[PDB]
């Protein structure tokens, strides 16, 4: 605790040190303001049940009444309503991938599909993403009523941004949820929860943090260093609870985390964690929906240290590229042929601004055509008596015959969607 | 849209999954060397292996040196600048109340005690589940702080009775006590009936040890037919028998 | 005013900030309250409530000490503590001034404007630039003086003497230049042998600040330098320049 | 109402700015300054009106 002697203008807003009146209160126990030690306060102590199984209590096991590994909301990964169930029914957190439903008739149809078969009591969170404004305009109504019917839909994650804080107040104050998870990418990001903290003090906020070496739409920054820059300033909020992801997958890796012991490599105080998220680990397990070819590769690909995640951007590092998305933002993704395909376009073709665009396509037809047949998942349509052409040069029975190969699965008898029924 | 083929690869051209983009992250992959173990092993054994090591680490290898408590949440680690003196557990308590000393929201902590039980449950938890909902608390405003009010605690908990003024006199309105066991019964008292007869409405909480983000859930079985034998008593009198096999289609007869 | 709290006027000064009948500056209540109290005191010599270290696992109490170039105008802080802590220094820095004199004609001709700090307390007008103040045969022994006030007072506000307040700490440490002061600190137990060594400590950094002149001497710098580091965002070009937000391995990269 | 002063309007006090502060001519995009939550949040706005 600093006590600047000299001067008596105190008090800071924030209270970081104190002033001369601190030397001289006469006060038994009321006179010393402590400082905040991080590897007393919260550190990470066990706890048993009544049943007698153990736990490890950190701030996030207290909030949740269970241990303090969450799996993250991914969209194709958390979209398996069965992944989102049998996990909840070991007893761990999981919050519902949002973005891939489309109503609010799916989504409240797929809800009862895990209060049906979860334990009585126990309860999901719902997953959003904040740069999809038409799932924000039937989700966030739906979240306000549904709660108001009672379900167990207990917190709400906002990834891919933080809302503005008249905007976090209404999705704090009227729907009644337990907690509230945010996932900052920036320190912007990370002092904008620490302003929605300070305007509702009591209610919990799980901030999120993962780094750049996630899955997933990635980010640009370091794992560490926003939040040791910004690990001083959380903890000045009591309410907001700290999770680090990007990247866990074994007890050995992230007992460093949640210890603390991880900044002493920074010559920094422990900095302990209360709770780790799980991405890209949970994809590969038996109760998800990832085909049984795509997990056996994903064991094929070995991964990448931290000291080299930053040389994904060139090349395949253990088999897993970034790459940009429709608007911008790097997605990580694993290195097939359609990936590396999906790159091969954005450094040349989609880079171009509008008045190259169609004479680069002219130039690259007859190539791109070769390997959206050959390597990417989303073929080129036209085929006429077994030779790729133009759409204009097939008949109207090869056409829909051509509909049919491409959207109706005749091993299993279904179409992909029923929207493409409708189209047919 | 390139994304729902992951679990769906059969659908897709030679279902070949290079063809395909899936999401995945550089770091995370080389923990991931076997396919196809639950979800529930592969949190567990994480878990166990945080715990292992925070056995052997901070407790010196013995596990009875771990502090035990009966349930596991629910209260809350934010801790603001609070005055901690007026936190009082007490063996044998009566509880007078006025216009000032206390106030709603530590008249709750009053009540809980220092100890974890199912009456620190009952009074503070923030859900009551009613069949696999998540619904608000029943004692967090029948508990509201009122003038000329009292509430008896009495040897460790077992039963809250709480006490308001009516007409000059004081009786029970409120008793939560434990009946056969793990289960609570919030009895409701009034008093006012036909024949000044106190009645009271019979509810039945579950108590669970196990979960502790919702360790009281209430019993939805046969919940409506006591509250139908208790306005049968109120509306009618002790007097007629509780008989609910009225037919609809005949008309009622009065007196 | 200060009830239960008779000696701590000095949180009493703060408390007056946050009313809102008192619109808020620190100037009317460092003067006007803090300055009128110390005024009109008589003896302090009150051995206050001192538990803090007395639970001596618990708490531990490091004084630390400051060096040169914290701030452009740093006279002002002997300014303002003059004004306001009078009686409890007087006798302290008159005994310093003269020794002070006592050791100024020695070392003339590099410093022509004297050294007369009394007279720059007592007459405003009488104070040279603080470009001269700010030279080190000024600066060296004048913050000696501001830290041995600040131990003075500190040890007088409490009331202790300074070889029993120095038993209240565990250890001490100065910067750049005041870590004579922090071995006038441990040196120092009554109110004689203070004076003593801090008599030593102030004679000592005339010669620190002296020679430290006469060996490497300030010249002129051209106009196109110091015109360009205002320009550029820096400061005005001086013997020690500081570097933040870079590492030592990379720093000594550039050098 | 009109599309001009519809997108104006709801614009114009999503930025807190004047009316004339927001040029009809440009995009949104350009006229948050690149906030992710930013332009997500205007999208938005319009997108549920
Ligand atoms: C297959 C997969 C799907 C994901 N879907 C989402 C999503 O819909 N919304 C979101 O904010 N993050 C999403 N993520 C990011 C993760 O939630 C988390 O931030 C990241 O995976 C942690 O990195 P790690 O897998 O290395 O532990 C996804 C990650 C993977 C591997």
């Amino acid at each position: 605790r600093i006590i600047l002697a000299g001067t008596l203008d105190s008090n800071p807003i924030d209270d970081e040190y104190g002033f001369k009146h601190e030397i001289f209160q006469t006060s038994a126990d009321k006179a010393i303001k402590w400082a905040p030690d991080w590897l007393k306060e919260l550190r990470p102590t066990l706890v048993k049940n009544s049943e007698g199984k153990i736990y490890v209590k950190t701030k996030f096991s207290q909030l949740l009444g269970r241990a303090p590994l969450m799996v993250a909301g991914m969209t194709p990964t958390t979209v398996n309503t069965d992944i989102v169930s049998a996990s909840l029914n070991a007893g761990y957190h999981i919050e519902l991938a949002g973005g891939g439903y489309f109503s609010p008739v799916m989504m409240t149809r797929a809800i009862d599909d895990i209060v049906s078969r979860i334990k009585p009591g126990y309860g999901l969170g719902i997953n959003l993403i904040y740069v999809n404004p038409f799932m924000l305009q039937w989700g966030i109504p739906l979240i306000k009523d549904l709660r108001e019917k009672g379900y167990p839909i207990q917190s709400l994650t906002i990834g891919a941004g933080v809302p503005s804080i008249e905007v976090a107040t209404e999705y704090i104050e009227d729907l009644g949820l337990t907690h509230l998870g945010l996932k900052p990418g920036s320190v912007d990001a990370i002092s904008q929860v620490i302003a929605i903290a300070k305007a509702h003090p009591t209610f919990p906020i799980v901030l999120q943090w993962t780094g750049g070496r996630g899955g997933g739409h990635h980010s640009f920054e370091d794992f560490h260093q926003p939040i040791i820059q910004m690990y001083s300033k959380i903890r000045r909020c009591s309410n907001i609870v700290l999770v680090a992801g990007s990247g866990f997958g074994s007890d050995e890796d992230t007992y460093p985390y949640l210890s603390g012991y991880w900044s002493e490599k920074f010559n920094y105080p422990p900095m302990p964690f209360d709770g780790v998220l799980f991405g890209s680990r949970v994809m590969t397990s038996k109760e998800s929906h990832t085909s049984l070819a795509a997990k056996k590769l994903i064991v094929e690909c070995k991964g990448v240290p931290d000291q080299q995640w930053e040389q994904t951007y060139k090349k395949p590092t253990g088999g897993i590229i970034t790459v940009r998305s429709e608007m911008g933002e790097p997605i990580h993704k694993i290195a097939t042929r359609g990936v590396m395909f999906w790159k091969e376009l954005d450094d040349t073709i989609f880079n171009l601004p509008k008045n190259k665009l169609l004479d680069a396509l002219n130039k690259k037809r007859d190539h791109i055509i070769k390997k959206l047949n050959n390597d990417f998942q989303k073929p080129w349509f036209g085929k006429n008596a077994n030779g790729v052409c133009d759409l204009q040069e097939m008949t109207y029975k090869e056409v829909a015959n051509r509909l049919v190969e491409l959207m109706y699965v005749k091993k299993s008898h279904r179409w992909i969607d029923v929207s493409l029924r409708n189209m047919y | 849209d390139s994304l729902w083929q992951s679990e769906d690869l059969e659908s897709v051209v030679d279902e070949d999954v290079q063809r395909t983009c899936i999401l995945h992250g550089p770091v995370a992959s080389q923990y991931t060397s076997k396919v196809d173990e639950p979800i529930g092993d592969i949190l567990n054994s994480i878990h166990e292996g945080h715990i292992a090591r925070l056995i052997k680490e901070e407790y010196a290898g013995d596990e009875s040196k771990i502090p035990v408590v009966e349930y596991f949440g629910g209260k809350k680690p934010a801790s603001v600048s609070a005055t901690s003196v007026n936190i009082i557990d007490g063996n044998q308590v009566v509880y007078e109340i006025d216009s000032e000393l206390p106030n709603k929201q530590e008249w709750l902590d009053l009540l809980a005690g220092t100890e974890l039980n199912w009456l620190q449950a009952f009074i503070s938890t923030d859900r009551i589940v009613q069949g696999s909902k998540h619904v608000s608390n029943p004692l967090h405003d029948i508990l509201t702080p009122a003038k000329h009010s009292k509430v008896t605690i009495d040897k460790k908990t077992k039963k809250l009775t709480a006490f308001e003024n009516i007409k000059g006199d004081l009786l029970p309105v409120v008793e939560i006590e434990l009946v056969k066991p793990n289960t609570i019964q919030l009895s409701l008292i009034e008093h006012r009936t036909a024949d000044t007869n106190p009645v009271a409405l019979p509810f039945l909480y579950k108590y669970n040890p196990a979960d502790g983000f919702a360790p009281i859930l209430e019993i939805m079985e046969d919940r409506n037919e006591r509250i139908k034998e208790f306005y049968w008593k109120l509306w009618f009198g002790s007097s007629v028998p509780y008989s609910n096999d009225i037919n609809v289609e005949k008309a009622i007869l009065g007196d | 005013f200060l009830d239960n709290n008779n000696d701590n006027i000095h949180s009493f000064a703060v408390k007056l900030l946050d009313d809102e009948t008192y619109p808020t500056t620190i100037a009317k209540v460092k003067e006007n309250i803090v300055k009128n109290y110390y005024k009109a005191v008589k003896s302090i010599n009150k051995v206050e409530s001192n538990l803090l270290y007395h639970c001596k696992h618990d708490a531990k109490l490091v004084a630390i000490f400051g060096g040169q170039g914290n701030t452009d105008d740093y006279f002002e802080e002997l300014r303002e503590l003059y004004t306001l802590y009078q009686g409890l220094i007087e006798d302290l820095l008159v005994s310093i001034a003269e020794k002070l004199n006592q050791l100024h004609p020695s070392f003339d001709k590099i410093y022509t404007q004297g050294l007369n700090i009394l007279s720059w307390l007592k007459h405003p007008e009488t104070t040279p630039d603080q470009d001269y103040l700010l030279s080190v045969p000024v600066s060296c022994p004048v913050i000696c003086v501001i830290q041995l006030c600040h131990y003075t007072i500190t040890c007088k506000v409490l009331g202790l003497t300074p070889g029993e307040f120095r038993n209240s700490l565990k250890w001490s440490t100065g910067h750049s230049q005041g870590l004579v002061t922090a071995v006038t600190i441990a040196a120092s137990d009554s109110w004689d042998s203070f004076l003593k060594n801090s008599l030593t400590a102030v004679s000592l950094l005339l010669f620190i600040g002296s020679r430290c002149l006469s060996t490497y001497p300030r010249t002129s710098l051209p106009p196109t330098m110091l015109q360009d580091s205002l320009d550029n965002g820096e400061g005005r070009p001086s013997p020690m320049l500081s570097v933040r937000d870079l590492s030592i391995k990379q720093v000594e990269k550039f050098i | 109402v009109k599309a001009n002063l519809l997108i104006h309007v709801l614009v114009a006090q999503k930025l807190k700015k004047p009316l004339d502060a927001v040029p009809m001519t440009k995009a949104i995009k350009d006229l948050v300054n690149g906030k992710s939550t930013v332009q997500n949040e205007i999208l938005g706005d319009l997108g549920k009106e």
